[PDB]
Parts: C-alpha cells; structure tokens; sequence
C-alpha cells in the first residue's frame, strides 16, 4: 500500500533478476563459440 | 528359529556372526547412505572404494578389569592407519562415511558386569586444567589405542573422569545417545549402525572426528571363585557407504 | 485424545512388562499393561514443549558499558569504554546457554532487543538525552578505533541509532556458513599441533560495537548496554544429556576443578524415604 | 492522517511476545538444509526415552557406583531401596527427566520406573516392586507394601523390569518442585523370595534402575531451572 | 419483555402469596398476585450485573516499593528494597477481595497493569529515568538473591521491562492447578496435626520480583510499584454470604476479636420508621 | 510506513477498559474445566433468594 | 479482531445472558406450584 | 500479516505437532513387539 | 480513535530498513531517461570479467 | 538451477579452455570443462548483490 502520492516516495525497487554479463564479457564483433578455436 | 539372539554381518570380504546378540541399533533409527546431489556443494564426482574399504577392522583388544574405569575412541580417527580406508583418509582433501560397531566381550554363567556401549555425536572433550585450557590435537586422536579413561591426566589432554562423560555431563543421562549394553547375562556383543552426522554435506576427516565410541563398564566385573580376574574386550568396525573426495598430495598432521 | 484406556483383569502368556533393556530401546509400557484402568482424556497438546517455544523467548545474551565523557587526551578509547565492542556469542551469559546445549545443531533467525539505561553516578546537574549507535561488524571488516572514526559512517554496514532509556529491536536471518550452527564440535581449524578447540573456531559471526554519539556534557554518564537474544524459526537436531558442572569458558566444555558433588546425598539410607 | 489512541503497556519489552521485526540484512540468503538424523520437536519426544537414576545417593563424591543398587544373596522379606517421588528433586533431580521437568513449573501424567538385572545368570531373584499413593507413610515392610500397587518381578531370561507409576491424584496437575499437597507418594522394593547365587560364586549383585516418562504425560508454565547459575560472565 | 402485566380483582381459591418457607424454596411471587397491575415493560437487560462485568474492572491488588540507590556496601540487597518480591496473591488490599469471595470457585484470566512513580524525597538535581523489570518467579525457580544476580537473565521465565512514569501490561492464562481457584478451603495440605489451614496451601502461584535496571546516580530514587488486576473470562460457583467482619489475613477467615457489632441498632424501637 | 495522529488520552490507564494484551505464558494449556453444581451468572440471579432480616434491630 | 495468539489475551467475554435462579431460589424436590398449597 | 519482506522478520513458527519419539526410543534395527519376548 | 500498543524498537532508525517516506518536492517531474550502453544490474554481473592479477608482488 | 552439471572423462578436438584473450572476452569456462564434475544445485539468487540492494541503505 503507498500512502503517499509521490513515486519517490515508495520503497526500495524489487531485484532486477536481471542479469547479463555478456555486454561486459564477450563484447566481441564476431562471436565466439566455447571449444571452437580462438583464432581461425 | 530365527532369534533376535544369533546374527551374521557381512560387509565387504569380512564376516562376523554373534550367537549371543541383543538386536542392533541403528541411530536416529537411519541407515548410512551416500551423498544425494539435492546436498551437495563440492563440485567434485566422488570416489567410492566400495568394498576395499568398507570392511570390518578389528582394533587391538582391551583388558576389563575389576578397575577398568572406561574407553573411549574417536572417529574416523581409531581407523586412519586400517589398510586403504586410511590411504585414502590422508590422501582425499574430504571424506564421508558411516559405521557398523561391532563390540565383543564373553564371560560365562557365572561372570557379572554390565558395559554401556554408546556412540555421542560430536563429543567436544574437556580440558582438566578448566578455565579455557584447549586439548591438543594428538590427545584428541589418540589412534587405534583409543583413550583409556584410567590412564592419568596428561598435559594438554583430556579429563578423564567418568562420572562426567568427558565433558560436563553425567554418565547417568548417556543414554539418550543411541547405545545398547553388554550384560554378561544376557549379552555378548553390541552393534550399533552409524549414519553420518554433520552440518556440512563433507567435511576434513583429518581436523573434525564425528562421533566418540565409548565403552564403559557400569555394574564391575565379577568372575566366579578362583577365575582370573579380567576379561579381554574386542572392538570390530566398518566403514560404510564412504565417499573420498578432493584428491591431492596428502596431508601431513602432528605428531 | 485418551490418556488411558479402560483395561481389566489380565492372566496370560503374553508379558509386555518383562523386557531386555540391554537392546537400547525404552518400550512403550502404559498403565494399563500392569493395573486395571478406567478411560480418561488428554485434554492437553503438548504445545508449550516444542522446540519453537522452548527457544523462543528472549533471554538476557551480554550486558557491555560505555560512557560518554570529553575524549580529549584520551590515547585508547577502546581502552576509556568511548565505545566498547561484543565479540558476538551465545554461550557467555549461562542460563540460555544450557538450554541450547540440550541439542547438537540448532538453527534459527534471532531476534535482538538492546536495552540502554543511563547512570551518572557522580554529581550531574540533569540527566542529558544521548543517542546510542549500535553497528554490525563482521569479520574482515574495518574496526572502529576512535569513538568517531570513518568506520562510524557504517555505509555498507547496518547499523540502527535509538535513545538511551528506549529500546532498539531488529532480527537478522540465520548467518551460519553450514546448515546448523554447532553447539559442540570435537575438531580444529587445522590439524595444526598447537591449534584451539572447540567451537570458538567455527562461531565466528564477528562482532557488534556500540558508541554515544552525542559530544560530551560537563558531566559523565555511564550507558549499560544489555543485549537480549530470542530465536525465532528453531530446528534442533540430536539431543544431548543436559549440562551437569558449571561452565568456565565460553565455547569449551570444561568444567572447574574440585567442583561439588552434583548429585545430592541421601540423609539417611538407600532404604530412606 | 488516522487518528489513534496508545493503551497501558506502550513501549514495554515483554520478552516473552511474539511480533515482526525489520531484518537488518535485507536480502540476505541464508544456507541451504541439508539432512540432519536425529531432529528433535518437543522436549515430549526426549523424555519418553529412559536414563538411569543414581538412586544409591549414598555416597560422598559422586560416582559411578550410585547407580548400582545391590542386593544381598539368602536375605529374606527385607527391604531393598526406598525413595519419595518427588520428581524434581533428590534421586530424579539429575536424570533427563528430571533435568527437563525442572524448566517447567507443573507437571501431570505415568512414569515408568524400570530395573535391570546384572547377576550371574546361573542365580535368581523374585523381588516386589510397590506403588504406595499419597496419604499413607512410605512403606515399613512389605506387608505394608504389597497393599498398594506393586508388581512381583521374577529374575529370568528377560533381564528388565518396566513397572509404571501410573498417574493416581485428585488435583490433575502437580508442582515439580516439592510441595506437600501435590505430593506423589513413594516408591520401595523388598525381596518376594530372595537373590540365591551359583556355586562358585560371591558378593553382591546390582540392579541398574532407569525412569522415562508414559504418553500420558504432561508438563507446563515454563520457567528458570535452579540447576545451574553463574557469578561473572564467562569469556573466550 | 414485560415487568408487569395487567391483572384486576380476584376472589380465589388458588392464593399464591400464602407459602411455607421451611421448604427451603423462595416462592416467585410479583406485584401482581397481590395488588391490581397495569403494564409495563422492563425496557433493562441487567447487563452491568453479569459476573463478567462484575469481576471485570481493574482493581488495586498490590503496592509495593523498591529503591535505586548504591549497593556498595548493602549485604542484603533484598532488605534495602534494592529490589523487593511479592508473594503473589489476589486477597490482599481488601475491596477487591470481598467481591471475589460472594462465590466459592472462581476461574478467569488476568489482565495485569503495573504502575511505576518514582519519588525523590531529598534533594537531587534531578529526575533521572529509570526502567523497571519485573519477572516472574514461580515455585522451584531460583530465586534472585542481589539487584543484579544470573536471576535476572531470566531466560526462561516470562519478564517485562517498562519505564517508571509509565505503565505495563500484559495478561496471564488461568493458572490454577484445578478446575477452579478455591475462594475457600476447608483443609489441610495434608493429615498432619500441626500443619496450616485454609487457602494458603493451595495458592500458589509462587511470586512476582521487581527491581531497576539502572545503576545508581548521585542521589537516591524511591519507585513505588502498583499492580492493578483486572479478571477477563469470568466463571464463579456457588454463591456465599458477603463478608460481614473486617478481615486480618491473607487466606484465612478469620475476623478480629472485640469487634464491633456489624447491625446497626436502632434509634428508637422495633416500631419506629 | 502508515501516517498516524494521536488523540487526547493516549497513554491513559482506565480501570474500566476492556482491550486485548500479549499473554505472557504463550502457549500454556490452562487446565480442563469439570462440571461443579452451582454456576452463577448474574448478582440478578441471587438477589431473588430470600434472606433474614435483623428487624428487631434494637439489641 | 484479534492481534494475539492466546486466548487469555482477548478482551472481556460478552454476557451470559444465561440467568436462571432457579438453582438458588427452588431447590426443592417436588416441584412447587405457585398457587397450589405449599404443604399437602 | 507481514509488514516486511524478509522471511526473518516473520514471527515465532507454529507448533511442530510433529513428534516422534521413535528415532529415540526405539532405535533397533529388528523391530519389537510390546508382549512378545524381547530376546527370542 | 483506533487503540493501539507501540512495540520495543519504536523510534529506532536502522540504517537498512526500507520504508515508504513524504516527498519533500511534491509533483516534481523528473528528466526523463534517455538509453545509455552498459547498466549494470548485479554486482554479480561484473565479477564475470576478468582483470589483471599483480602476481609478481615482490617489487 | 544447477550450478554444476555432471561431467565425465573427455578426449576430444574440442579443447574449450585455450583461448586468445587479446580479443578482449572472457570466454565463460566452467570446472566441468576441465575436471569430471557431480551436478550440484545452486540453492541462490544473487538477490543481496543487485545494484538497489548494494547502494539502498
Ligand atoms: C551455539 C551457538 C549458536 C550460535 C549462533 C550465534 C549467531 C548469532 C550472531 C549473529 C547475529 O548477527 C547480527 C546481525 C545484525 C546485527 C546488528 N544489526 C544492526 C545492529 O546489530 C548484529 C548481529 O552461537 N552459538
Ligand atoms: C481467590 C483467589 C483466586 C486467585 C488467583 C490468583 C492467581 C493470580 C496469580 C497468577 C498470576 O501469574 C502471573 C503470570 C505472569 C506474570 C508476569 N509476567 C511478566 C511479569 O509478571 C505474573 C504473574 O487467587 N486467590
């Protein structure tokens, strides 16, 4: 229940459960397949 | 004609049958089983020696005496030197396993004595010194000899005062640990099936022994008129469903 | 529920009093195996034996002291009680103590209720209102030294700040690395040759410090910290016989020596009433 | 705005309530369960299983031999033990039983009293058990004995014993500290015939003696145990 | 409903005022077997009346009084009032008492409010605030023996801490041991020739213990406890005749000697108005 | 967090209230009732018994 | 609405509204009959 | 109700009304009648 | 008027406790958000990349 | 969720721990792709590490 009318009056946000480390860990152009060699 | 009485175990390529038993307990009323996934963390397959090393070692015998005040051995500490079950010991950084205890001590009609044989989950010594004094580690490990709650107290070790379990407690309220006695009347053995007991999945089998075995006389040992005074106690134990896990170098512990 | 059952006059060849208890077990006899009964309820659940109960209620786990005073030219507050820490711990205060110790493994969420009251034995004009500040200080974790460090900024760390005479209360989810926390543990950290035992090694939730944080009056004023402990969410596995001596250390089993005999004397005979 | 009122006992800490508070470590995973054997529910669970009483108190120090009851070979209609049934306190007082009976303040329901036998077996025993209810003195002799609830026990194959103290009161509960009212008799065992040894053999024999408690009973009101207490806190 | 019917002359037979008292019976006669009525309506339910009302109010049960005050040097701590005990029990302050004694067995839950004022009868530069923790104490528990003993960990034992000035208030289950409380005994605890007699034997519910959490300040502070006591869940037996001599004990009935005559004689004689 | 006003009498001890409070014996199992002839419910019911008047008042 | 677990802590009970003198006020074993005459 | 999201703030548990006694008063592994012989 | 009880902890401030507040600027319209490469969402996300270990410590 | 899966002795062409990190990924290499694994489950979520959780206090 919000008893206020403000959105930044709300509580905390609730968990992203996002999660995606590929823009961070295989920012690579072609893609790279695990197994396949690094370099053709 | 099947008795509750007569009784055959066998475990690996090692047998032992007792003709003169009083059932069997078996803790918590669990039987030992391996591992389930659902509780797993280490991520390592485990190694299962089966039948090379769940089998039954016998541990050197012990003598009752009319001043036998008790004796006490750890696990899986009184194992670390029988046969492969130690190799792998010393050699798995993990480990994990269950026990079937076999204890035997026979007299005749006309012996008396009564042993209390129980098993105490997680049986943290006292020091005799008080205070916060700590044990040292190689009077917790006492080996295959086990501790020999008659000996004297040493520095560093244990108390051994029997009235207190070692720890605080009264001898009196030992049974609600799972245990069975050994009346010569009745009796000859006891056996009690150990399920592996932790708050870990796996644990070292080198820094962390799980359960004391105790044997303790309770009503003295009488024998007849002119019998020699003593009766020897043998203790028998197998290893069961154990897992080794962590594979390296091989530990190198005190003394 | 009946509590007994009507039963009558017996002669047979089937003896449920006549056991061997060499086996381990305790066989269920009743009354009515042994002298005629009548029917009778329970009337009764057993429900202030559960575990949950038995644990649940707050108990009195540390009383800590702090005062608060000018802190100029003082070299060691710790050392002044500008601000005093708890190595955490749940077996120094003994009452609660032997009740858990009546389990191997317990798990559970505690509730905390810190009661602050302030003392100013030494001629004061009034009574000032100070605020305390209580901080969660886990292991591996940047120490307080002054009474006002950066580590008092507690960004990352919870803290919560009540008024002496008031009362503060959160709870905190069960914090144990394994599944239960071991009220007994027969190993070391290592086998090392010198290495402790016991649980100390294994119960290891850091510790909690306490400040004022008010600057200081003309007077002093003396602020008890007594921290109140109340499981909540209890799981106990494998019961253990109760403590018999009394206690010396916190988190080993040793008892003193030339202790008193723990069982009464009889005055009088075994045959006595 | 909603308007409110505050009642008497605002701000008190009763620690004894049972409310919500806010976690200090929001979103916190605890570790998972894994199996435990052995998890306990009620402290009703753990006093069904029985301990021994270290009913020969007789002694100085405390030791291993205060368990043991012994019994004399040829004595004929003596007596062997006697104890009053005041659970909470004097032989019972360090059993399990006695130990949890102790937290709480009432107390109603069947005890079990058993003995087991550790003579030679070539020997043999018949010994009475005897019950007496409140209101009469403990027995003097087994014709006083034999006319309240006894139990004639014959030394055999069968090692053990089980009489029960079945539960006889007007009042339903009683008090586990002593106290007269709520008092619950006494409790004595006399030879029906007599211990007669084997040839060869000498001495005395000894019984072991346990308690635990029936399905039947109950216990209530919690509260602080006088068995145990402290001058300072301890430290590490 | 009506309170009274209608009813005209009558020259009967059938005479419902003529009775014969000796029966033991009070005979339900109305306004209207004798005299000529009209109607009329009760318009009341006697609602202020049930014993749940009567019983169900606060009532004073105890005043009592503990000091804060240096127990340096006290070697009865319990003789300073540095902290006092009260052996609980609800026939003490007497208004109270005389409406539960109207019946024989009574059973109820009780609502307990506790009032705290602290008194500073000689200079103090101040008011200091203080919080009070009462706990209770029942039978075969021990007992606390100082203002500050392991008693008052009190970690089984259900225990209250408030602030003086202000008021707690919490309610306990009935925790008779019968069915009922005996508002009267006539008995023995057991068939001895010297032993008490009365309700004293049976009631015993052990006691109530209370003390200041805070240390001492420069001046001394005198807290007077009042504990009122409200019964909720009323249910009385067998009613009595009322008290008629005052009372000079707890739990017995006696009455003191030379008293006074409880009639009140008249001015005048049997025939005057 | 709810917003909350507080009305005079807040903190007020009436002996004549009748609201709810924690028990301090959570859990307790109070014991069974049995039946005892008697049972009142309203002084009503016993003000209707006759009882002796000290008329003759004048000793 | 209750707040608490208990029963004991619930407020005041409600009444009777029972009310039956009878128990006190006629006691007697043969049932007496206003009207009738007391003794026969 | 719970005000809060965690599942720690929550209040006491409720009663087990579990019990079992048999894990440890009879913990033998060849089960036992009441009235037949305990050693046969 | 609603009868109510404050618990122990009333008035505390807990530096982890998440509840709802007044906004001190009433109808506020904030700037709206426009994209931006590389939120992060968990702090588990970029413990996944790797970095540079000074293993030669011995400077 | 399973945090670890079961995997058994390898002898392939198919080597997924070699790479060339000059390429700046990190190639997402597991303990099954070098040591012969048990399954194992999470038992977690990763919830105390979201960026509201690590800057909310
Ligand atoms: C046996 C046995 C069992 C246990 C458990 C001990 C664990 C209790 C310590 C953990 C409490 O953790 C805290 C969490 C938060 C805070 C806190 N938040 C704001 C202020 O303090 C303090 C401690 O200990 N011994
Ligand atoms: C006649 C007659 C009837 C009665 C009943 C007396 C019983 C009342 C005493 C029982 C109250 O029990 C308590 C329960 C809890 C507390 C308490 N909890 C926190 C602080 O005190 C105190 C007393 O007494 N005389």
């Amino acid at each position: 229940i919000n008893y206020y009318k403000d959105a930044a009056s709300t509580s905390s946000a609730g968990q992203s459960l996002s999660m995606d480390p590929s823009k961070f860990t295989e920012p690579v152009k072609d893609l790279m397949l695990k197994g396949a060699p690094a370099l053709n | 004609g099947y008795s509750d009485r007569v009784q055959q175990i066998t475990l690996g390529n090692s047998t032992i049958t007792t003709q003169e038993a009083a059932n069997a307990v078996v803790c918590y009323a669990e039987w030992p089983e391996y591992l389930p996934d659902v509780d797993a963390s280490d991520v390592n397959k485990t190694s299962k020696p089966d039948t090379s090393v769940c089998r039954f070692y016998t541990l050197d015998s012990k003598t009752w005496t009319t001043g036998s005040k008790g004796w006490c051995w750890k696990l899986p500490d009184a194992l670390k030197d029988m046969g492969v079950f130690g190799q792998n010991m010393f050699f798995h950084s993990l480990g994990r396993s269950g026990y079937t205890v076999h204890v035997q001590c026979n007299a005749t009609k006309f012996h008396s004595g009564c042993l209390l044989v129980v098993v105490i989950p997680e049986h943290q010594l006292a020091s005799h010194e008080g205070g916060n004094v700590s044990v040292k580690y190689t009077f917790t490990h006492p080996g295959e000899r086990g501790i020999d709650l008659s000996s004297a107290n040493e520095v560093g070790g244990p108390v051994k005062d029997v009235l207190y379990n070692m720890n605080g407690t009264l001898l009196g309220n030992l049974l609600i640990f799972p245990h069975q006695f050994i009346n010569l009347r009745t009796n000859n053995t006891a056996t009690i099936v150990i399920p592996y007991i932790n708050s870990v999945p796996i644990d070292s089998m080198t820094r962390h022994n799980n359960v004391s075995l105790m044997v303790i006389p309770i009503a003295p040992l009488t024998v007849p008129t002119g019998a020699t005074p003593s009766l020897p106690i043998t203790v028998t134990i197998a290893p069961m469903c154990t897992e080794f896990s962590g594979i390296r170098s091989k530990s190198i512990v005190p003394q | 529920t009946v509590a007994s059952i009507s039963s009558g006059p017996k002669h047979t060849q089937k003896v449920p009093i006549l056991t061997a208890n060499e086996t381990g077990a305790t066989m269920p006899v009743l009354p009515s195996d042994s002298i005629e009964t009548r029917t009778t309820y329970m009337h009764f659940n057993g429900s202030e034996t559960d575990v949950e109960c038995f644990l649940g209620r707050a108990a009195c786990v540390h009383v800590t002291e702090i005062q608060n005073k000018d802190a100029t030219g003082i070299d060691n507050h710790r050392e002044a009680k500008l601000f005093n820490d708890w190595k955490i711990n749940l077996s120094s205060l003994v009452q609660l103590r032997k009740k858990l110790e009546l389990f191997t493994y317990v798990r559970f969420d505690s509730e905390y209720t810190i009661l602050a009251t302030a003392s100013q034995p030494d001629s004061a004009n009034y009574s000032s209102n100070l605020v305390v500040q209580a901080m969660y200080v886990p292991p591996g974790a940047p120490n307080p030294k002054e009474w006002d460090d950066y580590t008092w900024q507690s960004a990352s760390n919870p803290s919560v700040f009540f008024k002496v005479g008031d009362t503060s209360r959160f709870s905190v989810p069960y914090v144990g690395l394994a599944s239960a926390y071991n009220c007994f543990y027969d190993g070391y950290s290592h086998d090392d040759a010198e290495t402790q035992y016991g649980i100390t090694v294994l119960n290891h939730m850091g510790s909690m410090a306490f400040r004022i944080v008010n600057e200081h009056d003309e007077h002093k004023t003396l602020v008890k910290i007594r921290v109140y402990h109340r499981a909540k969410h209890v799981e106990a596995w494998i019961p253990r016989a109760p403590r018999a001596l009394p206690y010396t250390s916190i988190g080993r089993t040793n008892y003193p020596k030339n202790t008193e005999p723990v069982i009464k004397k009889r005055k009088g005979d075994i045959k006595s009433y | 705005g909603l308007p409110t009122t505050t009642l008497p006992g605002s701000g008190q800490f009763l620690t004894t309530d049972d409310r919500q508070s806010p976690s200090a470590l929001p979103n916190y995973e605890p570790t998972p369960r894994i199996h435990i054997p052995g998890k306990v529910h009620n402290l009703l669970e753990i006093i069904q299983v029985d301990t021994l009483i270290p009913m020969n108190n007789t002694h100085t120090k405390d030791e291993v031999n205060s368990y043991l009851i012994p019994l004399n070979a040829n004595r004929q209609n003596e007596q062997v033990f006697g104890t009053n049934l005041f659970i909470g306190d004097g032989v019972f007082k360090t059993t399990l039983l006695g130990e949890i009976v102790q937290y709480y303040t009432h107390w109603s329901g069947s005890l079990r009293f058993s003995l087991m036998y550790t003579g030679p077996a070539l020997s043999s025993a018949k010994l009475i058990l005897a019950y007496t209810p409140p209101g009469a003195r403990g027995p003097q002799d087994r014709r006083e004995a034999m006319l309240g609830t006894h139990v004639v026990w014959d030394i055999g194959l069968q090692s053990t014993i089980v009489m029960t103290i079945p539960w006889t009161s007007g009042v339903q509960f009683r008090y586990t500290d002593p106290d007269t009212y709520t008092s619950a008799g006494f409790l004595s065992c006399w030879y029906q015939t007599s211990l007669i040894l084997p040839p060869e053999t000498t001495g005395q024999v000894y019984l072991l003696s346990f308690i635990s408690a029936c399905p039947d009973f109950k216990l209530r009101l919690m509260k602080d145990t006088q068995t145990i207490s402290q001058t300072v806190a301890l430290t590490e």
